[PDB]
Parts: C-alpha cells; sequence; structure tokens
C-alpha cells in the first residue's frame, strides 16, 4: 500500500547485527550482505543508527594485504568474512601468509563500496595490490574470474572489476580493450546481453555490461545508435507490471533495478510505467518484519530488500534517495567520491 | 524462492 | 563415511585421529556485522577445516572433512578448491567423484561452486559421455535453469557434440513454445553449424518459425528469434514476408506482430524506399495503435518512437 520506510530501516538494523543458522550459505560472501544493509539505509538516509567506525574496522579487517616478501600481490583484495581463521587484523600490520587466502572480486568491490558509504577515505586501502590482484582475474577473452584460484567467468565479475577501477578512479586494473570486447561479444540475437556469448539474454547480465560500459565512459563508442535503439527495444520490453529477467518469465522485484538502472543509463526509463511498477514492487513489501520479497507474499531478504527501494529511488519515491544507476551507491555517495577523487589529484 | 547471484 | 546425522556421529573435537590437531576458530573482531549464529556440529567441523586448510594438509581424513564440510555448506567455494587440491594429491577416483557432484547437482542446481567443480571434472577427465543425459534430467526439474543451459552449451561446443541437439531443441519446443532458453537454444546450435546463410536453411527456419507463431501468437521469444535471424539481412529485403504478417493481423494480432511491422517499415525509410512519406505514415499509424491500444503499458515508449520516426524522416 504506502512505502513502511520506518520497517525496512529496522530490517536493515538487524542484518548488521546476527543471522540464523539457516542463512550460512552466505558466510563467504556476508560482506555483501553487509553492502545490502549500508547501502540500503544510506538510501534510506538512516546511516547514524549503526557505528560507522565498528564496521569500518571489521571491513579493514577483510582486507588481504601483500606479505613482507610481496609474493602474494596477484591474491589481494578483499575477502567475503573471516572464515579462514585468520587473526583480526584491521590492515594494521602486514599480510600473515596462508596457504589459501585471498580476495574475491566481488567483495573488494562490496568492501570499497562499503567504506565509501560509511565515510572512510580509503587511505588504508592498498590500492596498488588490489588492482594488482584485478589484472590478475581477467581472462583472454576479456572477461573475469572471482578468484585467482579459479573459478567460473562472466559478465557479473566484468561489472565488479569495471567498479573497482571506477572507485579506486585507476583503469590500469584491466585491460579494457578486451573487457570491451567481452561486453560486445555476449550480445544475443534478440539485442539483450547475455552472461557471455551464446547464452540467453538476461536482465542482470544486461545490466553488468551497460553500466560496466557506462562507468568507462564508452556507452557512445561501444554500441551504435541502431545497436543502443535494438537493446532499448529489449530493456523496455521487460517490463509487465513490475519487471522479469528474462521473456517469458515471472516478475521479481529486484529487477525493477537491474532492468530499471539500464532503462535509466540509456536515457528512456522516463518512457516506462512508474504505477504499475510502484505498485508491484510495493506489493513484495514484508509489512510485518519489513523488507522486500521476489514476489507478493513470499520471504524478504536482504537482496531484495536493496533492489526494491533502490527501483523504487529510480522513481523518486518520497522518502528515498536518487540512487546511482551505474555504481549503485546514493548519488550522495557518488558525490562524496567524487570529492575523495579530487583531493588525491594533488 | 530465492536468488543466488554468487 | 559417519553421517553428519547418524546416531553414533561424534564430533572431531572428540575423535582419536583427530587429536593431533589444534582447530582454528573464527574471530570477527570486538563488534561482529552480519555474523551467523553456528551449531556446536557445525561450528565444529569448520573448526578443524581451517585447522587442516592453514596447514595445506593433504590428508585422507582432510579429504573425508571436506565432505562434512560441503553438506554443511556447498557455497563455500574456498572448500571446493581445497577439495579439488586433495582429489589430485591423493590420486583420488574421479569418476566417483562425477557420481558425488551428481548427486549434490541434483540437490542444489542453482549453486554456482557446484557447477563449477562439475566443469573442471570433465575437462580433466576429458570425458563428456554422461553430460548431455544428466543436464537434460536437470532441465527436467528446471526448464530455464541458466546454469545448466550454461553447462551444455560447454560440454556441446568443447568436444563438438552438434548432431542431436537440433532435435533435442525440437522436442523441447514442442513440450513448452514460450520457454526462452529453448529459442536461445536452437540460435546457437544453428549458428555453430550450418549458420544462417544458407538461405534454404533461413527458409526452413523462418518457416518454422511462423508456424510456431501460428500455434501461439502472444510469444516474445519466437518473435525474436524469427526477427533475430533477419534484422541484420535487412527486414526490408524480404517482400513476401511483409505481407504474410499483414495477413494475420486479422486473427493472428498481438503487439509482438504489430511492433515488427513497425520494425519492416523503418528499415524501408532507412533504405530510401519509394513513397517515403506514405511508408513513415504508416509507421506513425501503428506507433499510436500500439501505445493507445495494443502495449498500453508501453504508450510513452511508443509515441516516444514515434517522434522519433517522424523527426528522422521528412
Ligand atoms: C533472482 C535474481 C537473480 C538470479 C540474479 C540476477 C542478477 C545477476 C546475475 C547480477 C549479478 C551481479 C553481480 C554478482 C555483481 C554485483 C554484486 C553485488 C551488488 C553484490
Ligand atoms: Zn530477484
Amino acid at each position: 500500500l504506502d512505502f513502511l520506510r520506518d520497517r525496512h530501516v529496522r530490517f536493515f538494523q538487524r542484518c548488521l547485527q546476527v543471522l540464523p543458522e539457516r542463512y550460512s550459505s552466505l558466510e563467504t560472501s556476508r560482506l555483501t550482505i553487509a553492502f545490502f544493509a549500508l547501502s540500503g539505509l544510506d538510501m534510506l538516509d538512516s546511516l547514524d543508527v549503526v557505528n560507522k567506525d565498528d564496521i569500518i574496522e571489521w571491513i579493514y579487517s577483510l582486507q588481504v594485504l601483500p606479505t613482507e616478501d610481496r609474493s602474494n600481490l596477484d591474491r589481494c583484495g578483499f575477502r567475503g568474512s573471516s572464515y579462514l581463521g585468520i587473526p583480526f587484523n584491521p590492515s594494521k600490520n602486514p599480510g600473515t601468509a596462508h596457504p589459501y587466502d585471498s580476495g574475491h572480486i566481488a567483495m573488494t568491490y562490496t568492501g570499497l563500496s562499503c567504506l565509501i558509504i560509511l565515510g572512510d577515505d580509503l587511505s588504508r586501502v592498498d590500492k596498488e595490490a588490489c588492482l594488482a590482484g584485478l589484472r590478475a582475474l581477467q581472462l583472454e577473452d576479456g572477461s573475469f574470474c572471482a578468484v585467482p584460484e579459479g573459478s567460473e567467468n562472466d559478465m557479473r565479475f566484468v561489472y565488479c572489476a569495471s567498479c573497482i577501477c571506477y572507485m579506486l578512479n585507476n583503469w590500469s586494473g584491466m585491460d579494457m580493450k578486451k573487457a570491451i570486447s567481452y561486453i560486445r561479444r555476449s550480445m544475443s540475437y534478440d539485442n539483450g546481453l547475455a552472461q557471455g556469448a551464446g547464452l540467453e539474454s538476461h536482465g542482470g547480465s544486461t545490466f553488468c555490461g551497460i553500466a560496466s560500459l557506462c562507468l568507462m565512459g564508452k556507452l557512445e563508442e561501444v554500441f551504435s545508435e541502431k545497436e543502443l535503439n535494438r537493446i532499448k527495444r529489449w530493456c523496455i520490453m521487460r517490463q509487465q507490471n513490475g519487471y522479469h529477467g528474462r521473456p517469458n518469465k515471472p516478475v521479481d522485484t529486484c529487477y525493477s533495478f537491474w532492468v530499471g538502472a539500464t532503462l535509466k543509463l540509456l536515457k528512456i526509463f522516463q518512457y516506462t510505467n512508474f504505477e504499475k511498477n510502484r505498485n508491484y514492487i510495493l506489493s513484495t513489501q514484508d509489512r510485518l518484519v519489513g523488507g522486500f520479497a521476489k514476489w507478493p507474499d513470499s520471504h524478504p531478504d536482504a537482496l531484495h530488500a536493496y533492489f526494491g527501494i533502490c527501483g523504487l529511488s529510480l522513481m523518486e519515491e518520497s522518502g528515498i534517495c536518487k540512487v546511482h544507476p551505474a555504481l549503485n551507491v546514493s548519488t550522495r555517495t557518488s558525490e562524496r567520491l567524487r570529492d575523495l577523487h579530487q583531493s588525491w589529484k594533488t | 524462492t530465492k536468488c543466488v547471484i554468487l | 563415511f559417519l553421517s553428519l546425522d547418524s546416531p553414533t556421529y561424534v564430533l572431531y573435537r572428540d575423535r582419536a585421529e583427530w587429536a593431533d590437531i589444534d582447530p582454528v576458530p573464527q574471530n570477527d573482531g570486538p563488534s561482529p556485522v552480519v555474523q551467523i549464529i553456528y551449531s556446536e556440529k557445525f561450528r565444529d567441523v569448520y573448526d578443524y577445516f581451517r585447522a587442516v586448510l592453514q596447514r595445506d594438509e593433504r590428508s585422507e581424513r582432510a579429504f573425508k572433512l571436506t565432505r562434512d564440510a560441503i553438506e554443511l555448506n556447498a557455497a563455500n567455494y574456498t572448500v571446493w578448491h581445497f577439495r579439488r587440491v586433495l582429489l589430485r594429491s591423493l590420486q583420488k577416483d574421479l569418476q566417483e567423484e562425477m557420481n558425488y557432484i551428481i548427486a549434490i547437482i541434483e540437490e542444489q542446481p542453482k549453486n554456482y561452486q557446484v557447477w563449477h567443480h562439475r566443469r573442471v571434472l570433465v575437462e580433466w577427465l576429458k570425458d563428456p559421455s554422461q553430460e548431455l543425459e544428466f543436464i537434460a534430467d536437470i532441465l527436467n526439474q528446471d526448464a530455464k535453469n541458466y546454469h545448466a543451459w550454461q553447462h551444455r552449451q560447454w560440454v556441446i561446443q568443447e568436444f563438438r557434440l552438434w548432431d542431436n541437439e537440433l532435435q533435442y531443441v525440437d522436442q523441447l519446443l514442442k513440450e513448452d513454445v514460450r520457454n526462452n532458453s529453448v529459442w536461445n537454444q536452437r540460435h546457437f546450435v544453428i549458428s555453430n553449424t550450418t549458420g544462417y546463410s544458407d538461405r534454404a536453411v533461413l527458409e526452413r527456419e523462418v518457416q518454422y518459425t511462423l508456424e510456431m507463431i501460428k500455434l501461439v501468437p502472444h510469444n516474445e521469444s519466437a518473435w525474436n528469434y524469427l526477427k533475430g535471424i533477419l534484422q541484420d539481412r535487412g527486414l526490408s529485403r524480404y517482400p513476401n514476408l511483409l505481407n504474410q504478417l499483414l495477413d494475420l493481423q486479422p486473427s493472428h494480432s498481438s503487439p509482438y506482430l504489430i511492433a515488427f511491422l513497425v520494425d519492416i517499415y523503418e528499415d524501408m525509410l532507412e533504405n530510401q524506399c519509394d513513397n517515403k512519406e506514405d511508408i513513415l505514415n504508416k509507421a506513425l499509424e501503428l506507433c499510436e495503435i500500439l501505445a493507445k491500444e495494443k502495449d498500453t503499458i508501453r504508450k510513452e515508449y511508443w509515441r516516444y518512437i514515434g517522434r522519433s520516426l517522424q523527426s528522422k524522416h521528412s
């Protein structure tokens, strides 16, 4: 019915506190759950209800710093959590060598992203080490892996790489030419972007692709006007009321951001139907515990709560900050990041 | 149910 | 060996074979964030896992420990990596590991780590003999599982197994002509074998799609395929298509058809066609039909498209 702002604020507060053993599968990616919650509070202008200082220390304890002999540069970045059992060290002393300890691209991304949201200035971030680690993750085809030990590679990680380079304001972290090639090669016959060449185009990968190009500032350069028109068509066809991620699939709240943000970057979100979208998103709101679910009368989670709110933000919901569609942080945060970049250039 | 992104 | 729910299950801290190892606990510092609470049993398994990892112990007991860690949480990518390290060190029977992962994936078909693990195994064995059947089983519980289709394309390409895919595709399109994943697979097979440059193939495909469209006219996937295989050749270069579509409009109408027409007319305008000002009017007329009555939800979009055509061809 209406936006239960306070309820959602408590929801995110709880997420930062303690989770039931039934969310153990998120252990190695707790940092992204932190992001969903922090960025979600930021989006609701409630970052005051948390101790920015404690959380900043926690995040820094997750950074994989290079060792004395700088022999582990290709493995630096951030961890999803402390699951490896390394002694709590908030980026103070050097690096305590460990056979299997290394960063995860999605954690380096959400980590830096969280630090900026909390006001930190990234002075304790070994920028060169992170960039070195990033480079190590890129494959011949231009895409990226999540960890140096090996993993699947797709558009999700291309977006992570792009965000990292953007925030550290240094693109030496990737071979941009090859990344762009990968993004082009992922365009389907139906004109959407897929996780990789030949695969079914999808709302999530289309967002990752388009947002990556925007972050590099090369959308126009990479896709022709005819091409962009075709992509726009594929994207806007995703709205049913709310948005689905693929043709002939039921809608899901989070696509209101994935696809909506893409439409925004392509400058035609304004031509979508706001009311039906807003109504759907709200219909998935959990009026009892707060947060949003993928479908109405479904269990809520951090991911849908955050993206449902960002989806609402795209339409300027009363009480929600404007979201930076490509960086996935509040404009306030994106602005603060600009100030930060300026200060460095001295 | 839920969405797996990682 | 010893199941996690066996009446005689024993914590690792109470097992004689593990007495020489000092368990390593996880610590999130003074003020923990998004901290997950773990049961005695769960924390026990992982406290020993950390210990074994930290020492890179390539032992048989470590290998068995991973099975338990994986049961507690199959999304821990580090556990899977270490298990692979052990598979090599102990030179374990990979054919058996295939059975293991085959079961794990059936219970967790949307997990990234399990699909990655299976792919590494198939690469090691250079044996794709059981892949297509396995994937078909998974696609049977969820015909749109992105992980399954992704793996299926990898196998088919890596070991060149195209011989029966187009037939598999035809079968699934019969089971559900609306499955967007299957239409994508169809284009994957064809463009990687015969290609679409053979006028005979193009004709077979355009004809096949129109047949499917006639069966279920309101199917975005079918229309997207039809437009997909022709858009780069030039929609205006197929005069009989334009009329065959206009003939469907009477009964088999849908926003997809109307849209296709608009795209045909636009290709014409883009190619200095005859009676330009007349074509543009035919287009605009359709854009408005879409906005006002056929695809109302995209009302502002279609009118936006209309304004675009006018300011470009006048
Ligand atoms: C139901 C929703 C699903 C399956 C997810 C679709 C979205 C995708 C694949 C985008 C994934 C993007 C990633 C991993 C990079 C950004 C990560 C974070 C914001 C945590
Ligand atoms: Zn979702």
